């Protein structure tokens, strides 16, 4: 039935919810060293 | 009908889930931000 | 009404309607005969509904699942080995002590006699009595016959 793929997309995204986030943490890890650094040299 | 309701219903959460996803990614570039001022305060001037 | 989970068809829950067409896939017919089954599928409430009690035939009351049917054959099991014990090696138990209590009558009489003998003879034990089951006419004969010590 098309309501069990739609269910396995909402599963996908519901992992990609987590994957996304861990991702990001990281690069924003480097906006936020970019943001003391800035302070740093100032 | 009812199969495919729960379809669009389905569907509707996981779009709500890819909203999630793009609003916690953006959630962590904000919150790796945020609480830094505090800690440059007390690495910075405090020094 | 009762444990019809012995006779489950183990999206299909246990109605077996005794006296349908959806978006869901009612092509299918359950295997819950001991009753009949419908056309319903568990891809719409509705349909299953529809199919079980929403007219029409009643859905019968099951045991919750197949394993508590076997719990139930197993417990049938057992009790009728209790009522098998109860009925032989109780019974042959229960005619022990009804041969125990027929020798402790029969003892309880001969003390009884023996007494009966003392307050109509010497105080020493000493009987000459006997003890039988005759007719109506029996007894009157033993009566005549004793009638030299009657009560």
């Amino acid at each position: 039935l098309a309501a069990e793929q739609e269910a396995q997309h909402i599963v996908a995204a519901a992992r990609n919810a987590k994957m996304a986030r861990l991702r990001q943490a990281k690069e924003e890890a480097e906006r936020e060293i970019a943001e003391h650094r800035a302070q740093v040299e100032r | 009908q009812m199969v495919r309701f729960i379809r669009q219903e389905a569907e509707e959460k996981a779009n709500e889930i890819s909203v999630s996803a793009e609003e916690e990614f953006n959630i962590e570039k904000l919150q790796l931000v945020e609480a830094e001022k505090k800690k440059i305060r007390q690495e910075y001037e405090r020094k | 009404a009762v444990r019809d989970l012995s006779n489950l068809v183990k999206l299909v829950t246990l109605l077996a309607v005794v006296p349908t067409s959806y978006v869901v896939p009612r092509s299918s017919k359950l295997l819950y005969e001991d009753l009949y089954t419908v056309t319903l599928f568990g891809r719409v409430a509705d349909n299953f509904r529809i199919a079980a009690r929403e007219k029409g035939f009643q859905i019968r009351d099951f045991e919750y699942s197949s394993e508590a049917q076997e719990s139930r054959n197993q417990e049938l099991e057992k009790l009728v080995h209790d009522q098998e014990s109860l009925r032989s090696s109780l019974l042959q138990w229960c005619y022990t002590s009804y041969g125990e209590v027929f020798s402790s009558w029969m003892h309880f009489c001969a003390v009884r006699v023996f007494a009966e003998s003392i307050l109509r003879y010497g105080l020493p034990p000493s009987f000459l009595a006997c003890v039988l089951a005759p007719s109506v006419k029996g007894e009157k004969k033993v009566r005549s016959i004793l009638e030299e010590l009657c009560g």
